[PDB]
């Protein structure tokens, strides 16, 4: 029942740059506050315990504190080793545990919208009595965005897929893609099948569309 | 040297059960308390299960009271977790956590040890192959610029699906897509490499699909209509 | 009216020199045990010795002679040891005031301080500096018949210019530097006891209120979240109880909270399992563990208050040896200085400058302030 929030469930941060994660406890808890490290693949790792402490062969970078029952984790500067998805946990019994829900530390980059395709339904898929319309969204640098698919100008929703990538290992971009599921039956029907696109690096929604 | 290491995850249909082992290495299962963590794919973290060999005492996540059963067998230095009348909702790896025992550090330190952890797939989805299609780009597209291409590989169990372009020649400008779980239990991974616009004549473009479990491979050309 | 010097120097010989052979026997002890402030209090007890070896000349001064029959050699010697007697005091019971401060106030940061190596340093530079400060005179000797006469030993009535600008430097430096100092301390002293005492008493109330609960707790929910915050309290207590020394009394009250909390585990456990039984469980075993430490918390609230008292005493002997002294001091400079009680400030200055001697006699009391 004790609940954790961590309040930056998504960071952007330069290598070199100074990182604060801060988590509140829904009640008293003593120090008794972990931060862990978790890297995609991996188990979680323990940086600090005592909610301030380092575990041996914890980097310096890290560091942190407990205010009542606010808790921060700090990294100092920021290393290329050090984009990870960090965990706030809640230690007061072996029965209790609870984790906060984490916060994700993005290497920063500058701002720009993706470019966006349409791919159609061909005949190898609706022959088989499906359909699905495919919106790319390729190389957005920021993480948040908003795709909505219209059919004939109606919003839809509660038929649509998304799927994003990891930062680049190269360009630290995005990529995300959206399916729209029909049946043949509903391909069969309509004209215009579009994805229009917002993100905060466009002044304006951007939209491609496919007509039957 | 101090290790936890789980075995005996798997595909198992929905109301089944599995086993799970936790082997211990450098350190007894006696020593210390044993936790399992579940984090569901895309999620974070979540505690499931505690036992402590060394008092006998148990407990559970509220989410799987009455399912799962926990226990542990000093001998062979390995613990377990039983997981019974198991829904969609479990699937999960589910991790080994070493907390030590109060009074002192090794309490204070929490879960310093994990393991590696083992994919539970709670599923009714039978084995299937993947139906590829061609994603092919309009010449009308962003014309003049660079084309995005790719292959839609649908309605595949289970998970491990390898897709590379080319036989491992093209790696520049290639994205996977994480695969979508689907209504039906099946997945759909997206393949999209991106391509000069004249590239679109000659440089013929392959999608290899691979798929261990189905003993399926299949090589679709993706090309402009 | 011209015997109350010789009257007050006896009594201070009298009692001082048994007085300042025990204190430093005491603080000498009190270092073989790696108390600290055993060494401030055994350069503290040696400079009230210095002082006094000089008194019985003063006295048969007063008694016996029409002047200084010792040459001025004897006189400027003797106003060195009396200079450094007063500027040694302060520095060093500032000195004990700034360490007691540390202790309190931050007893896990400055621990390479708390310790006899450290104030043999500390006192090293005092001595130097004080020694330094009062020693221009010995390196010439117009500086001693600019300020004292040499047919009789006291400052001469009117003042040089450098001499009064020398009077507010040490009024101002000597005493009134190292007192704002004592009485920051004392006040950080005073804020830093009743903070540690206000939280260690907010934890007493959550535990006593969640026992309660127990006690009347029926659904099992209850209890869980009554041992969960006991057990949260539990663990700040015994981080305000974790201090850098290793304390014997902190290690037995980190060795009870240990105690303390293996036991609400146990009934955590036993109600996790679901036997109402936990509720005579922890009803019995918390209150048993608590009626044994509580005397000796007591007894560590009677050491905070001790300390509070320390400083407060240690300020009211420096403000009532000393204050009547750089008073007068400071008032027959700031009239030099400017533009009538004149000479009669002479014999009140005179009579305040034997007064400050009593610090003879404060210096080995704050022996029973200590321990
Ligand atoms: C308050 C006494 C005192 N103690 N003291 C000490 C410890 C150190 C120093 C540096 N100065 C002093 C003084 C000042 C001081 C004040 C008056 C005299 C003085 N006047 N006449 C005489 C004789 C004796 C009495 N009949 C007339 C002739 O003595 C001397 C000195």
């Amino acid at each position: 029942d004790i609940q954790m929030t961590q309040s930056p469930s998504s960071l952007s941060a330069s290598v070199g740059d100074r990182v604060t994660i801060t988590c509140r406890a829904s009640q008293s808890v003593s120090s008794a506050v972990a931060w862990y490290q978790q890297k995609p693949g991996k188990a979680p790792k323990l940086l600090i315990y005592s909610a301030s402490s380092l575990y041996s062969g914890v980097p310096s970078r890290f560091s942190g504190s407990r205010s009542g029952t606010d808790f921060t984790l700090t990294i100092s500067s920021l290393q290329p080793e050090d984009f990870a998805t960090y965990y706030c946990q809640q230690y007061l019994y072996y029965s209790l545990v609870t984790f906060g829900q984490g916060t994700k530390v993005e290497i920063k980059r500058t701002v720009a919208a993706p470019s966006v395709f349409i791919f159609p339904p061909s005949d190898s898929q609706l022959k088989s009595g499906t359909a699905s319309v495919v919106c790319l969204l390729n190389n957005f640098y920021p993480r948040e965005a908003k795709v909505q698919w219209k059919v004939d100008n109606a919003l839809q929703s509660g038929n649509s897929q998304e799927s994003v990538t990891e930062q680049d290992s190269k360009d630290s971009t995005y990529s995300l893609s959206s399916t729209l599921t029909l049946s043949k039956a509903d391909y069969e029907k309509h004209k215009v099948y579009a994805c229009e696109v917002t993100h905060q690096g466009l002044s304006s929604p951007v939209t491609k569309s496919f007509n039957r | 040297e101090v290790q936890l290491v789980e075995s005996g995850g798997g595909l198992v249909q929905p109301g089944g059960s599995l086993r799970l082992s936790c082997a211990a290495s450098g350190f007894n299962v006696v020593d210390f308390s044993l936790h399992w963590v579940r984090q569901a794919p895309g999620k974070g973290l979540e505690w499931v299960a505690y036992i402590s060999s060394s008092s006998g005492s148990t407990s559970y996540a509220d989410s799987v009271k009455g399912r799962f059963t926990i226990s542990a067998d000093t001998s062979k230095n390995t613990a377990y977790l039983q997981m019974n009348s198991l829904r969609a909702e479990d699937t999960a790896v589910y991790y080994c956590a070493r907390w030590g025992y109060w009074p002192g550090e090794p309490w204070w330190k929490a879960f310093d040890y994990w393991g590696q952890g083992t994919l539970v797939t709670v599923s009714s989805a039978s084995t299937k192959g993947p139906s590829v299609f061609p994603l092919a780009p309009s010449s009308k597209s962003t014309s003049g610029g660079t084309a995005a291409l790719g292959c839609l590989v649908k309605d595949y169990f289970p998970e491990p699906v390898t897709v590379s372009w080319n036989s491992g020649a093209l790696t520049s400008g290639v994205h996977t897509f994480p695969a979508v779980l689907q209504s039906s239990g099946l997945y759909s991974l997206s393949s999209v490499v991106t391509v000069p616009s004249s590239s679109l004549g000659t440089q013929t473009y392959i999608c290899n699909v691979n798929h261990k479990p189905s003993n399926t491979k299949v090589d679709k050309k993706v090309e402009p209509k | 009216d011209h015997l109350f010097p010789p009257s007050l120097y006896i009594f201070v010989i009298g009692v001082g020199l048994p007085t300042n052979c025990l204190a430093l026997w005491a603080a000498y002890r009190q270092v073989q045990q790696r108390n600290e402030l055993g060494v401030y209090l055994m350069n503290l007890s040696i400079a009230d010795l210095l002082y006094i070896c000089t008194l019985p000349l003063w006295v048969d001064y007063f008694l016996h002679h029409d002047n200084w029959i010792h040459g001025p050699g004897s006189c400027k010697l003797f106003g060195f040891i009396f200079y450094t007697n007063i500027y040694i005091s302060i520095a060093f019971l500032c000195c004990i005031s700034v360490d007691r401060y540390l202790a309190v106030a931050h007893p896990l940061r400055f621990a390479r301080l708390r310790r006899v190596k450290t104030a043999v340093a500390v006192s090293s530079v005092v001595w130097a500096t004080e020694l330094g400060a009062n020693s221009a005179p010995l390196f010439h000797d117009e500086l001693f018949r600019d300020r004292y006469n040499h047919t009789f030993c006291f400052e001469k009535f009117p003042m040089e210019g450098w001499v009064a600008w020398m009077n507010l430097y040490r009024v101002f430096v000597g005493f009134l530097f190292p007192w704002a100092l004592m009485l920051l301390s004392y006040r950080g002293i005073l804020r830093a006891v009743d903070k540690r005492k206000a939280d260690l008493e907010d934890n007493w109330e959550t535990l006593n209120d969640n026992l309660k609960v127990i006690e009347k707790a029926d659904n099992a929910a209850q209890v869980k979240d009554a041992l969960t915050k006991m057990r949260a309290a539990a663990l700040d207590a015994q981080k305000a109880t974790d201090k850098s020394p290793d304390s014997p009394e902190m290690k037995d009250f980190r060795h009870g909270f240990d105690i303390l909390v293996g036991q609400i585990d146990d009934a955590l456990k036993l109600a996790n399992e679901g036997k109402v039984k936990e509720a005579q469980a922890a009803a019995e075993q918390l209150k048993t563990t608590r009626n044994a430490y509580i005397q000796k918390y007591l007894e560590y609230l009677d050491g905070l208050e001790r300390i509070k008292r320390l400083a407060l005493s240690l300020i009211a002997i420096v403000l009532v040896c000393f204050a009547p002294y750089h008073v007068l001091l400071l008032s027959r400079s700031a009239i030099y200085l400017g533009r009538g009680f004149e000479e009669r400030v002479f014999s009140a200055y005179h009579s305040s400058l034997a007064f400050t001697s009593l610090n003879c006699v404060a210096d080995p009391i704050l022996y029973c302030l200590v321990n």
